[PDB]
């Protein structure tokens, strides 16, 4: 379960998969049986935040990557990027956070690489 | 054919995020050496 673990998103129990065998590598998480979804792409998603190891909350949240130099212009020459979208959710297991933390520390490396 | 009848993004109003938000600001020191 390098890629897989069980994460409370929405502050609703649930489940997290990842899906690092797909190109863009994206996390999907859906709830515990509630008929819920929710899915994150590194694509609109460039950061990760996690809490210490000394902690136990377990949990991190992900930046909806910003374009504080990348932003697009539209007339008035300022040209900035709309405010940024980030989620947050918490882990309920040592192993959970750890195997997707260093998976989306190696995705977001990547993504992070690239620009 | 589906569009959205109801959604309002603004709509769940919540100052967790902002609390919650500071224990989730830069919580790792293995930054640095390197890249």
């Amino acid at each position: 379960p390098s890629h897989s673990g069980a994460a409370i998103f929405e502050k609703v129990s649930g489940i997290i998969a990842i899906n690092e065998d797909v190109s863009p590598a994206e996390l999907t998480w859906r709830s515990t049986d509630g008929d819920k979804v929710h899915t994150v792409v590194l694509s609109t998603i460039d950061k990760l935040q996690a809490t210490p190891a000394s902690s136990e909350k377990m949990m991190l949240r992900l930046i909806g990557k910003v374009d504080e130099s990348k932003k697009r212009k539209d007339n008035e020459g300022n040209e900035v990027v709309p405010k940024p979208q980030r989620h947050m959710f918490s882990f309920n297991n040592r192993t959970v956070m750890d195997n997707i933390k260093m998976t989306l520390q190696q995705i977001i490396s990547r993504y992070k690489d690239a620009d | 054919g589906f569009t959205p009848h109801d959604s309002a993004p603004y709509g769940a109003l919540d100052m967790a995020d902002f609390e919650f938000e500071q224990m989730f600001t830069d919580a790792l020191g293995i930054d640095e050496y390197g890249g």
